[PDB]
């Protein structure tokens, strides 16, 4: 938050109306502790007024991308959540940065889910690391 | 040659018996920790620290006893521990053959 | 949760089956912060 807010003020005076665009990312529990990660930025976005002139957020829950392993990955496919390589979870989470989507989060923050099944809590990671 | 194992009585007791044989041993360490273990699931104390350190006053699973010198003196402390470090010992020399 | 776990740890190996028990307070946007700080 350090970082927006250095990279919203640089522009700041010289081109008004050009806003900053962020996507965060949300990576059971990691999960929680992601949701936990994104409800104080989200939480300073709705109350100081400062940033909402400059910055729009965006949120992206990921899923589960199968390069940082087969063992978890055959689990994982056997349990049903779909995985995803690098360049397709790129390109899942670069389509949040087009027009509709930053008109859209210049307005309220987009909070998309992009988990394949994880985000039910079917298994869990110990549960898996075990097994692993 | 056929030998007599004669156990000892009371006044035997002090802090620290046969925890060098607990350092020694791999088996005298099973029994030790199968002996706190089933101490701790039933009566309610952990006779590991009863016997590593010497506390003042301890509570049970009802009740507290207390023995101003050291909870390890009294009586049913003593004895417990005593029969600890005797299966441990026995169980150290036999395996070692 | 230093203090919890100082608090907890102090009266371990005595007297097991003794549990600590904690309240925890929390105090729309301060409700936030509070589950925030809640589920750490």
């Amino acid at each position: 938050q350090r970082l927006i807010g250095g990279l919203s003020t640089i522009g700041a005076e010289r081109d008004i109306a050009s806003r900053l665009h962020v996507v965060l990312p949300g990576s059971d529990g990691a999960y929680g502790e992601a949701k936990s990660a994104l409800d104080a930025v989200v939480s300073r976005w709705h109350a100081e007024s400062s940033w909402a002139a400059r910055v729009s957020l965006a949120h992206a829950l990921i899923g589960w991308t199968r390069g940082t392993n087969d063992a978890i990955v055959a689990a994982v496919e056997e349990a049903g959540v779909t995985t995803y390589s690098t360049d397709e979870m790129a390109a899942l989470l670069l389509d949040l940065c087009d027009a509709e989507s930053k008109v859209a989060a210049a307005r309220s923050p987009i909070k998309a889910d992009l988990t394949g099944g994880l985000a039910e809590a079917n298994l869990d990671m110990a549960e898996l690391a075990a097994k692993a | 040659p056929k030998t007599v194992y004669a156990f000892p009585g009371q006044g035997i007791q002090h802090k620290g018996m046969g925890m060098e044989v607990r350092a020694r041993s791999k088996a005298a360490r099973k029994v030790w920790d199968t002996a706190d273990k089933f101490t701790r699931d039933t009566l309610g104390f952990s006779v590991l620290h009863v016997v590593r350190d010497n506390p003042t006053s301890i509570i049970a699973s009802g009740v507290h006893y207390h023995h101003p010198d050291g909870v390890l003196y009294l009586t049913q402390f003593t004895q417990v521990a005593m029969a600890t470090v005797a299966a441990a010992q026995v169980a150290e020399m036999r395996e070692q053959g």
